[PDB]
């Protein structure tokens, strides 16, 4: 943003802006289990399948 | 307050009672009919006596998936019901408001979307032996109006453990919770008289359709046997694993391969697979679809069929023992139920003053029955000629014809 009023119209001083940047990697995230084909077939108590 | 008497309070009804429940929507059925044994049926039903409908509903709802013949009697007695044309009657000699009351609940049923889909939920009460609607009640200004309805699964309550006929949603406490008055559209036809648990027809359809599934399955196993012979080889002392992994292939093998050779030391004997028919599982079945037929159906029309022939009273004949007794029970037990649980919430909400429950406007399915025209209009002109002079009004009621207007 801009800076505070100066004190001097007389020999004006210039100013710049300050270009700011932020980098971020948006990287991935997994979580997994492994079950037999066998087994959930084989379940009739509904557990092992609400997975 | 609501036919029952219990009292009414409007702040109840701008959210559902089940909505501070989130933990039922997000079960899933345990499929109780895999790996079903008449034990395991047994103990099903006796725990439900108890109180224990979820297992019980679960089971309901894995035999009318599994059975193709259920299934399909099922659906055309429903569908039955719900090709009925339908009126609302203001009360016996009613007065001038009572009409406009009728009339206008008339009005309002007609135009309210889904009742079909309203009927066709109700109607699962009678194999489930109770069905549970849920209604969403919204203001579009100073009148009520029922925005949806919302079919329950029966897995979702249980019995009153003070009470057996009166039921409660599952909320992790032992006695459940009321139901709320004005919420929902509960239906328990009444095949037969006893208790709630007691009263689905699927509890006496559960045995057949257990005989039929173990004839199938039995059935299927006998013919993936059938075919080719099993044949066992022999072989001498001396025979190494190689060539013991030989003959076993060889054996393996032998059914599909036309020919073989073995050493003359060593013996196959080709011994019977399975030899009989399928008339036994066959008969099994046929008999537990008579069964299933006559208790859905009737033993007149489905199991023992009708047969063929047509003629004036054709109609009656097939109508009106079984199938039209068994119409109009089926369509007067749902009319009864609506206008006990749709309809008076409407008139006590969307009309003024307190008017008496028991000048309450019902609901009336049309169960009238095609009478033949042709004989009948024979047989006016003689009796009219003769001197007796009969109401138009019955005529016109009688045909189906409406009266001029």
């Amino acid at each position: 943003q801009f800076p505070k009023l100066r004190e001097w119209i007389g020999q004006r001083v210039i100013k710049d802006m300050a270009a700011q940047g932020y980098q971020i990697t948006n990287k991935l995230f997994e979580s997994t289990v492994g079950v037999k084909r066998t087994d959930i077939e084989d379940d009739n108590l509904g557990v092992y399948g609400p997975l | 307050v609501d036919v029952y008497g219990n009292p009414i309070r409007t702040q109840q009804l701008r959210e559902p009672q089940t909505s501070r429940l989130a933990g039922l929507a997000k079960e899933f059925a345990q499929h109780p009919a895999k790996g079903l044994t008449p034990a395991k049926l047994a103990r099903i039903l006796v725990e439900a006596e108890q109180g224990n409908l979820q297992a019980q509903a679960e089971l309901f709802m894995d035999m009318e998936e599994r059975d193709a013949h259920l299934f399909a009697e099922m659906s055309k007695r429903k569908r039955a019901i719900l090709g009925l044309d339908w009126a609302v009657e203001p009360p016996r000699n009613a007065s001038a408001a009572e009409k406009a009351d009728a009339d206008y609940l008339h009005e309002l049923l007609l135009d309210l979307e889904g009742l079909e889909d309203l009927l066709l939920d109700a109607l699962d009460g009678i194999g489930h032996g109770y069905s549970c609607i849920e209604l969403e009640w919204a203001l579009q200004g100073r009148e009520w109006m029922p925005l949806a309805f919302h079919h329950r699964p029966q897995s979702w309550f249980q019995l009153n453990p003070e009470d057996q006929n009166e039921l409660r949603l599952r909320d992790n406490s032992p006695a459940g919770e009321a139901l709320q008055p004005f919420g929902w559209i509960i239906h328990r036809p009444r095949a037969r008289s006893g208790y709630v648990a007691r009263s689905g027809l699927f509890r006496v359809l559960a045995w057949p359709y257990l005989f039929r599934h173990y004839a199938t399955s039995d059935l299927a196993e006998m013919l993936e046997i059938y075919g080719l012979p099993i044949r066992l080889g022999k072989y001498p002392p001396g025979t190494a694993d190689e060539e013991k992994a030989t003959l076993l292939r060889a054996v393996t093998g032998l059914g599909h391969a036309a020919a073989g050779i073995i050493p003359e030391t060593m013996a196959i004997d080709f011994q019977q697979a399975a030899q009989g028919s399928s008339d036994p599982f066959l008969a099994m079945m046929r008999q537990s679809e008579d069964a299933i037929s006559k208790a859905v159906l009737g033993g007149t029309l489905t199991s023992t069929t009708s047969q063929s022939g047509g003629g004036a009273f054709a109609l009656g004949q097939v109508h009106n023992e079984v199938r039209h007794d068994l119409l109009a029970s089926d369509a007067r037990q749902l009319a009864a139920t609506l206008s006990r649980d749709l309809l008076w919430p409407l008139l006590v909400l969307n009309r003024p003053g307190s008017p008496d429950v028991r000048r309450a406007p019902r609901l009336v399915f049309d169960l009238r029955e095609q009478a033949d025209i042709t004989s009948m209009a024979q047989s006016i002109p003689a009796l009219v000629n003769v001197g007796l002079e009969i109401p138009s009004a019955w005529v016109y009621d009688k045909l189906g014809i409406p009266q001029p207007a």
